[PDB]
């Protein structure tokens, strides 16, 4: 109860960022996170004809 | 010690070397 | 067998429906979903000969082509009529066990194998090339090679640089077949306004990596701490954007159409843009020499809009501490007044006091480069002679007094606001004070970073901080200011 | 661009041409004199080739080469050394102090010099149109 | 390629275009031998001759006599004349803390002497040298700034007089000068 | 226990800062010979990532590592503070260690394991495995001394298990049980069952949710709370700084909400991945979320000790430096330290303990700790191309 109290204290100076400042946040790591998983994507999607091929 | 591109070109062998060592067990599995 | 390939083709077009359409869409919906005025952008394309234009023209497909893909594949998904867990893939029967598939790992063992390695390879030299100024490691080595050893015997001229500048690598790999010494009488030829043979776009593609090769060589010769090289470098950056020799009447040399035989002749006491607005609009011609009044009318628009600088509160600043004290971090803080050598001499006390001091707000003193940074950019430059459409750059040094030296990094700055020179102060000439608003008179911000930090002992310690117009001649700042170090 | 080969020539030209043990031993200080003013301009050049290479201009390979060259001329002035003791017994140490002043004297003499040729290009470049007097 | 006449136990150049690197190395055998010759020592020294000294200073003294009778030409002449016999007959290996202080102290006589007469170039030039040799003081920026509003041009005349009270900003001459070069440069650009 | 002779190999570390426009792109080609080294199977194998080349994987690395970091937290190892030569020999012992334990892991998974006793194909097997160890980690070291962006053992479990996000929402696995072809991928089945079945309504509503595979709900909600992680992995506290020594030095110290950087929450899922097996041989779910709240923020307010960051250490710290709070005395610092740092660090346990019990309930593909692993590993990118400046 008190510990919330002073949590949401705390949170009320907490410098939430702007839309202008979440906008390039997401637009940097979001698309990294999906470039991550595309570049790995690839590899599992295109090394399972491998592994039935070469195995 | 290690240049970043010999061991990116170590890996890369090391990896072709592993695949033609299965094609090479493949193919005398196939012919013998 | 632990998975089925789907030879019945019930499943291979579904997925590769999806791994097209989530590629294509996101682009649909971003194609589908997509301060300061220039007077010279219009002018410049009518003063720019045909030749440079002519080098300068010298030098939604996917989508369309996925959604008619996704057409022809949605319609033979639709043509087709339709416990044990048994796992399969989506992935084609022949694409993995049929004829195709020694086809296949041999594509992918030489795509792996060469186009990774060959690729990577031929990318990591082309990057390890280039350095963090945009010039090749040979080139940097090659203006290293030659400052090293250049004596302070000889003077610096406009023509040494040229000298040190045609042996750079990257002409030479535009161009293999040709030696620097004809780079050399090529860039000669370039600033002495002749005309060159069949190498004429050599010459401009020459001149368009001479701009880059300026900018590194006036950094390594600026943080080398030789401070004769890097003013005769810019001054030769000067010379060969505006392609007039350097010479004591040069500023009205740059100008677009002028006499250059009949001026040199008739009158030589004009030297100065402002000097030469002394004159009357009529009596410009004469002098001038060009005579003809429309000519006359587009060299005095274009004289009139050239920027100069002019200082009004020069001084240091200690951010968050308004005393300069030892072993501080101060940042140069210079007010520059862009002037259009047309509005004679705006005097410091009528400045209104506002906008002169910097606001103590945490948020603004945390990085007070910031708000130079809110500051629009230079527009266009007016000349025509360099190929490529050009930003006026403006470049700083300071200078350590005592040593003659430089003793940091060059700041190279295009943040000015130019709507100072506007026609709508087009009353204000030199040929007084009476109806104007000095708050529309904006002051801009020169706020540059001092590399060392400030000496140990307390005493009186002088830099001399230059900024120069790059792509014009106009009236520099050359200016020396203290730091009363108090403690 | 050095006189590290001059001195070369001199000493292949004494094999033949009967030179003067004067003239021999004279064209070794301006070898010595060289290899001074290199040393100590490359020692008070380090920090600024430092800087830039820390800073990220001036390219790895020239830092290399930038090594070799401190390496190359100590080794060269050592060499220098050995080649004033063989050429005179007794002589090797005050060399060095010889070969320091000599240096800093020659080094004042090119300024010195000079400055008829950039009195010229000054006439040449502000366009003065002087007199036999001054104007 | 070189090769050199025995007598005169001068080394010379061929026939070619030479390099300037290697022009000033064989011009500085060529001074550097005729000077090793004239020590007539086996091992030689570096403290200097106080013979050739004292014949420089009194040719110098004959400079400062046409000084004194008003008779600046030949005064300027003899100037000359010893700066020349002590930058040309003088050994290298010559004491450079005692060479430097009598060639400055001798150009500075010159440079005095040159702009009272009116060749303002020969002292503006002459005032660099020893201005980037390192003697670096105000009186060498008074006849410097003087000069170069004398030659007419004040974007460099402003530098230097800027430089000048740079040194020492209570000095009265330097503070005129740059009242002078502000007031002139006004007219060279308004 | 420090000394010893290293003709190990170690790649270069460099002299010049390494540019952003290289850190990406060294970063992407480690990540591309990581994965494709991770996807092949070995070639010793008879019987018919385990079974590949990575069957013991990066798991040596992280044992060493952490029997190194717990000696180091146990203050046995008594390192010297600021030696550079001594934190050298550290990282050398911490290379010999990692080495040795590739080859015991490696001997005891070639023996034990699955690949069968029967000899020269065996020696071909653990030299295989072994290599493969060794030029994993090798990679590992040339991502950490400032070639890639850095942290290679996060970037690979990040980007591991944004791979597992990216396979269960997008596999092409088909999977048929009586009814008819299913694919395990979520937006693969959902354009499928669009695309194929008549009564399009029916085949939106059991696309959109169905207890038997991964759902598009799940998929959707998985991006919803990848955007609620990437807004909540902000909210810095920006605190002024304002140094004493060199005057005039501003800047600010912020203060992460997840002030603690998902290093508890794992160990709690440790910590109930092991009580369940005891209490199974020996209302929840209120009992279940108020655990799980309460347990982290208390993991997070001990991890704050352990790891090095306390309040009392970053205030020694800030009196080794010399940088004061901004318009507040000097104990203030202290004070105010104090009363920022263990709420903060205990609340942000208690909003990624909360993120966690939100993505068990909402049903995400991954857990809460593993997506926000993986953002704070691309954001602390984000944030190093932010001071160096990226495009």
């Amino acid at each position: 109860v008190e510990f919330v109290r002073e949590g949401t204290q705390f949170l009320a100076k907490c410098k939430k960022p702007d839309l202008k400042e979440y906008t390039k946040i997401v637009k940097a790591v979001g698309i990294g996170f999906i470039a991550v998983g595309i570049i790995g994507y690839a590899i599992k999607l295109i090394h399972i004809p491998i592994r039935y091929v070469i195995v | 010690r290690v240049d970043p591109l010999v061991v990116l070109f170590l890996a890369v062998g090391f990896i072709f070397s592993v695949v033609a060592l299965h094609v090479i067990s493949k193919v005398a599995g196939k012919l013998f | 067998t632990n998975y089925e390939y789907d030879e019945a083709s019930e499943t291979w077009p579904s997925f590769i429906l999806t791994g097209l359409l989530m590629v294509v869409g996101p682009m649909t919906l971003l194609q589908i979903y997509q301060f300061n005025e220039e007077v010279f952008k219009n002018l410049n394309e009518e003063y720019t000969s045909d030749e440079i234009k002519q080098f300068r023209r010298k030098f939604n497909i996917i989508i369309i082509v996925g959604w008619i893909l996704v057409a022809i594949l949605l319609q033979r998904i639709n043509s087709n009529d339709a416990q044990s867990t048994s796992h399969g893939i989506a992935l084609p029967r022949f694409l993995v066990d049929g004829s195709a598939s020694p086809l296949l790992v041999v594509c992918y063992v030489a795509l792996l194998g060469l186009i990774l390695p060959y690729f990577v390879s031929r990318w990591w030299a082309r990057t390890q090339s280039y350095t963090k100024k945009g010039i090749h490691n040979v080139t940097a080595s090659n203006f290293v090679s030659n400052l090293v050893n250049y004596k302070p015997s000889e003077i610096v001229t406009t023509d040494l640089i040229l000298h040190w500048l045609s042996f750079a690598h990257e002409f030479k790999q535009f161009f293999p077949d040709l030696q620097p010494t004809d780079f050399e009488k090529l860039l000669q030829d370039h600033i002495n306004r002749r005309d060159s043979g069949k190498l004429n776009n050599a010459k401009f593609r020459i001149v368009a990596k001479c701009h880059s090769l300026l900018h590194g060589l006036l950094d390594i010769a600026c943080g080398f701490r030789n401070l004769d090289i890097a003013l005769g470098a810019i001054n030769t950056f000067k010379c060969i954007v505006q392609a007039v020799p350097l010479t004591p009447n040069c500023q009205i040399l740059q100008l677009p159409n002028v006499d250059k035989e009949h001026f040199i002749t008739k009158t030589g006491d004009i030297h100065t843009l402002g000097k030469l607005f002394t004159l009357e609009d009529a009596k410009i011609g004469e002098v001038l020499g060009i005579k003809d009044q429309a000519k006359l009318n587009e060299t005095l628009r274009v004289a009139s809009h050239i920027p100069n600088l002019k200082i009004i509160k020069a001084d240091f600043l200690v951010p968050g501490e308004n005393q300069v004290t030892p072993s501080s971090t101060p940042y140069i803080s210079l007010k520059v007044l862009v002037r259009s050598a047309k509005q004679p001499l705006i005097p410091t006390s009528l400045i209104p006091e506002e906008n002169l001091t910097e606001p103590q707000d945490f948020e603004s003193q945390r990085d007070p480069f910031a708000m130079m940074s809110k500051q629009p950019l230079v527009p266009y430059s007016f000349a025509p002679f360099f190929p490529t459409k050009r930003r006026g750059s403006w470049c700083c040094l300071v200078s350590s007094q005592k040593d003659g030296k430089i003793l940091q990094t060059p700041i190279i700055i295009e943040k000015l606001s130019y709507k100072n020179l506007n026609d709508d102060k087009d009353f204000f000439d030199k040929r007084k004070h009476e109806k104007f608003d000095i708050n529309d008179w904006e002051i801009g911000t020169i706020k540059i970073p001092l590399g060392q930090p400030a000496p140990e002992t307390v005493g009186d310690f002088f830099f001399r901080v230059i900024v120069k117009s790059t792509d014009y001649f106009t009236t520099d700042l050359d200016i020396t200011m203290n730091m009363k170090v108090r403690d | 661009n050095d006189a590290h080969d001059l001195y070369f020539q001199i000493k292949e030209m004494s094999e033949n041409e009967k030179i003067h043990e004067k003239v021999l031993k004279a064209a070794l200080l301006n070898r010595g004199a060289e290899s001074v003013r290199r040393s100590l301009k490359l020692k008070e050049l380090a920090p600024q080739i430092n800087l830039l290479y820390k800073n990220g201009s001036i390219g790895e390979d020239y830092w290399k080469r930038f090594e070799t060259e401190v390496k190359l001329i100590e080794l060269e002035f050592k060499d220098t050394l050995q080649e004033a003791e063989r050429l005179q017994p007794g002589w090797v140490q005050l060399f060095v102090m010889v070969c320091k002043e000599i240096c800093f004297n020659q080094a004042l003499s090119r300024r010195y010099q000079s400055i008829l040729k950039r009195k010229e290009v000054c006439i040449k470049e502000w366009e003065l149109k002087i007199n036999n007097d001054g104007r | 390629t070189l090769e050199y006449n025995a007598n005169s136990k001068l080394i010379t150049a061929s026939d070619a275009v030479v390099a300037l690197s290697t022009e000033t190395n064989i011009d500085q055998i060529n001074v550097l031998t005729t000077s090793l010759i004239g020590e007539t020592n086996p091992n030689f020294t570096p403290q200097p001759n106080e013979a050739l000294s004292k014949m420089i200073k009194g040719l110098f003294e004959s400079g400062m006599k046409n000084l004194q009778q008003k008779k600046l030409n030949e005064a300027l002449k003899n100037v000359s004349l010893a700066i020349e016999m002590a930058q040309r007959k003088r050994a290298p290996w010559e004491a450079f803390a005692i060479q430097l202080p009598e060639l400055h102290f001798m150009l500075r006589s010159k440079i005095d002497l040159c702009l009272i007469l009116g060749k303002h170039l020969e002292a503006l030039q002459d005032l660099d040298f020893l201005l980037g040799t390192g003697l670096i003081q105000p009186d060498v920026f008074v006849r410097k700034a003087d000069c170069l509003l004398k030659l007419r041009q004040w974007e460099e005349a402003r530098a230097t007089c800027e430089r000048g009270l740079a040194l020492a900003p209570e000095d009265m001459k330097l503070r005129a000068l740059l009242i002078e070069t502000a007031r002139n440069l006004a007219e060279y650009n308004g | 226990f420090k000394p010893f002779e290293s003709f190990l190999p170690e790649v270069i570390a460099p002299e010049r800062k390494v540019p952003y426009n290289q850190k990406l792109i060294w970063t992407g080609v480690s990540l591309l010979i990581f994965l494709i080294l991770g996807q092949i199977p070995l070639y010793g194998i008879v019987s018919s990532n385990r079974g590949t080349l990575l069957e013991l994987g990066v798991s040596p690395i992280i044992t060493s590592s952490m029997i190194f970091q717990f000696l180091q937290g146990t203050q046995l190892l008594q390192i010297r503070p600021e030696s550079k030569q001594d934190r050298e020999l550290f990282q050398i012992a911490q290379k010999v260690c990692a080495i040795i334990l590739i080859l015991g892991q490696a001997l005891v998974v070639v023996m034990t394991g699955n690949y069968g006793a029967p000899l020269p194909i065996c020696l071909l097997l653990i030299f295989q495995l072994m290599f493969a160890s060794l030029i994993v980690m090798l990679l590992d070291e040339l991502l950490s001394k400032g070639y890639g962006l850095g942290s290679g053992i996060s970037l690979f479990t990040a980007t591991n298990i944004a791979e597992q996000i990216f396979w269960r929402a997008f596999a092409p696995t088909t999977v048929n049980s009586g009814r008819g072809k299913e694919f395990e991928g979520a937006v693969i089945a959902f354009f499928h069952l669009l695309a194929v079945r008549k009564d399009k309504k029916r085949a939106l509503v059991e696309a959109f949710y169905r207890t038997n595979l991964p759902n598009m709900f799940q998929v959707l909600m998985t991006v919803a709370i990848f955007l609620f992680v990437l807004y909540l992995q902000g909210f810095r506290y920006e605190l002024p700084i304002r140094s004493t020594k060199v005057r005039g030095q501003i800047g600010i110290y912020p203060i992460k909400l997840f002030y603690t950087s998902n290093t508890p929450i794992m160990l709690q899922s440790a910590l109930t991945s092991n009580i369940f097996l005891i209490s199974q041989i020996l209302i929840k779910t209120i009992v279940y979320i108020t655990f799980v709240l309460g347990s982290c923020a208390v993991f997070s307010k001990t991890w704050i000790e352990i790891s090095g960051t306390s309040p009392r250490d970053i205030a020694k710290q800030f009196k080794d430096q010399g940088m004061v709070i901004n318009g507040k005395r000097e104990t203030s610092i202290y004070r105010e330290l104090k009363k920022i740092i263990p709420t903060a660090a205990a609340f942000g346990g208690a909003t990624i303990g909360a993120l966690s019990v939100g993505s068990d309930l909402l049903g995400t593909l991954g857990s809460g700790a593993s997506i926000l692993m993986a953002t704070t590993t691309i954001y602390g990118y984000y944030e190093a191309a932010a001071k160096e400046g990226g495009f």
